């Protein structure tokens, strides 16, 4: 019994992706597949069903005219196939199969897929740009020390950020990436430390970005003011 | 019909009971309700299907009630692993969400300031960051003053979930603006304000 997604995907605004879901551990044509997708932090939101065994669907007004859902009985995969893709239509796609019901109400979905991340951006690949946030008298309250770095104008998701090559691990919080206006994330990750090792102790943070290909480390040297 | 949840943020303790709400009113009756259980990361899990019946594997402490449009999924005591957003399902509709929440005692921000590094000033971009660090609840208002005067749709802000340590949350707010408007200010601050409190942290570009 699982439910096995395909890889995500990245398109243009206009353009269209489809996504596929293979059914295991089941009778494919026995259950409806259903399709319900997720924006990033907004709630589940239903888009249609489809029939195994005739393949006629029904969408949701919302995405009538723009979704196209067939199956293929032979290798018990069902397809979603999204076009016009809008800046809004960056969620996570999952497929869902609802539970042979007593009373025949084939909507309690037991059964989820991982989800397949679909991400519309006009943008195109980019190395993060990494700053430093230097510990002052403005970071400075009680022997406490405040330091981080910038990771500004990168594209896509993700990076992954560490402290003294892991080695520094209290008190670290990189925050979510947020889309700027620009269509390129922008996170940045702090920490904590003893303002008596600002002098002595070396704090470097390391920004990965795996889609560009690109590591970057960048050593955060005190400020004097 | 339309399913609206409440309360989206219920904040208690573990080893307490937690009382869900979901509300079908644009609908007749129709006790085909669901409730479901996501973690980030992570496809929902489907806990209660129908008025009350559990779903197969589901522990005890979950139970669901309902009457007529009100419906309550109730936990009788709270799990560790049982603090995460809930949305009900009734046919196609789904509701809003309940987020659970470790409750803890109130904590005050530790608000720090950044001035722009001058490595970025040389590109023609200048970033101040505003840090919001282990402070409780989530609920806070930073607002950024330049010059005295309040500044609007030039700042973003993010926040960390959870920490698994204290429960505290932390928040950056991060304000973007040109090389150019930012060498005609000498004076940077945001204003964090919870709970009739008010701290204020500055500074001077030069200087």
């Amino acid at each position: 019994v699982q439910l096995v997604q395909s890889g995500a995907e990245v398109k243009q605004p206009g353009a269209s992706v489809k996504v596929s879901c293979k059914a295991s551990g089941y009778t494919f044509s026995d259950h409806f597949m259903h399709w319900v997708r997720q924006a990033p932090g907004q709630g589940l939101e239903w888009m249609g069903w489809i029939n195994p065994k005739s393949g006629g669907p029904n969408y949701a007004q919302k995405f009538q005219g723009r979704v196209t859902m067939t199956r293929d009985r032979s290798i018990s995969t069902a397809y979603m196939e999204l076009r016009g893709l809008r800046s809004d239509d960056t969620a996570i796609y999952y497929c869902a199969r609802p539970m042979h019901d007593y009373d025949d109400h084939d909507w309690y979905f037991d059964l989820w897929g991982r989800g397949t991340l679909v991400t519309v951006s006009s943008a195109s690949t980019k190395g993060p740009s990494v700053f430093p946030l230097a510990p002052s008298s403005k970071s400075t309250s009680g022997g406490t020390a405040a330091l981080g770095c910038l990771v500004k104008d990168y594209f896509p998701e993700p990076v992954t950020v560490s402290w003294n090559s892991g080695a520094l691990t209290s008190g670290v919080h990189t925050f979510p990436a947020v889309l700027q206006s620009s269509g390129l994330y922008s996170l940045s990750s702090v920490v904590t430390v003893p303002s008596s090792s600002l002098g002595t102790q070396t704090y470097i943070c390391n920004v990965n970005h795996k889609p560009s290909n690109t590591k970057v480390d960048k050593r955060v040297e005190p400020k004097s003011c | 019909s339309v399913l609206t949840q409440s309360p989206g943020t219920l904040s208690l303790s573990p080893g307490e009971r937690a009382t869900l709400s979901c509300r079908a009113s644009q609908t007749v009756g129709s006790s085909y309700l669901a409730w479901y259980q996501q973690k980030p990361g992570q496809a929902p899990r489907l806990l209660i299907y129908g008025a009350s019946s559990r779903a197969t594997g589901i522990p005890d402490r979950f139970s669901g009630s309902g009457s007529g449009t009100d419906f309550t999924l109730t936990i009788s005591r709270l799990e560790p692993e049982d603090f995460a957003v809930y949305y009900c399902q009734q046919y196609e509709a789904f509701g809003q969400g309940t987020k659970v929440e470790i409750k803890r005692t109130v904590a005050a921000p530790s608000v720090f300031i950044f001035p722009p590094s001058d490595e970025q000033l040389k590109s023609g971009t200048a970033s101040v960051v505003c840090l919001l660090n282990n402070f409780y609840p989530r609920e806070a208002k930073v607002q950024w003053k330049v010059d005295n005067a309040l500044q609007s749709g030039n700042s973003q802000e993010s926040v960390t979930e959870q920490d698994s340590k204290d429960s505290t949350y932390s928040l950056s707010s991060t304000l973007t603006l040109s090389k150019a408007d930012y060498e005609k200010h000498k004076v940077y601050a945001c204003e964090v304000t919870q709970g009739t409190t008010s701290v204020t942290k500055s500074f001077n570009r030069g200087e």
